[PDB]
């Protein structure tokens, strides 16, 4: 059988200043996202790695969000739908279980904004 | 050491960043270092 793909999670949690506060210490963790651009961020799986966990916000407005996992022309699969979040309010967070080795796409999306760019904090880790 | 799953359901159930760093210093979660991923703009 092919590889059955677990579904992902998703969840919120309130603290979003001391949230970007954390992010903010380091540069390469804050992404500006043009308007009507798309920001992909790639990360691979480890090779002791189970699952990856990623947590995301911006400032002023919402962002598009979406995930997908690319196998190692190559074959895309999709993990989280890109679907608009308001993580302007709150944090928002997710995770998924490795369906392979690969490399997921994040996503953050911002196709639909004629006027406005977004700040985008994030960040991930892995499990054993 | 508890199983991803068991991780899984602790962060989702009482995520904060307390619980994380704690997370963290068990070894039980790794960060990825964000200067490590390729970032791709695209219009």
């Amino acid at each position: 059988s092919l590889p059955v793909i677990a579904a992902p999670s998703m969840w919120t949690r309130p603290q979003i200043k001391d949230f970007k506060e954390k992010i903010q210490q380091d540069a390469d963790s804050v992404i500006t996202v043009g308007r009507g651009e798309v920001v992909t961020v790639r990360v691979p799986t480890h090779e002791e790695g189970s699952y990856l966990f990623w947590e995301f916000a911006t400032d002023n407005y919402d962002i598009g969000f979406g995930v997908y996992f690319e196998w190692t022309k190559p074959l895309l699969d999709e993990i989280v739908p890109v679907y608009r979040r308001d993580c302007h309010e709150e944090v928002y967070a997710g995770s998924h279980q490795y369906p392979g080795r690969g490399v997921y796409l994040l996503k953050f999306d911002n196709s639909y904004s004629l006027w406005r760019s977004k700040s985008v904090y994030y960040r991930v880790y892995y499990t054993r | 050491t508890p199983a991803p799953d068991a991780i899984n359901d602790l962060l989702r159930s009482v995520d904060s960043q307390e619980v994380r760093d704690y997370c963290q210093k068990k070894g039980w979660i790794v960060i990825h270092p964000s200067n490590e991923l390729v970032v791709e703009k695209h219009i």
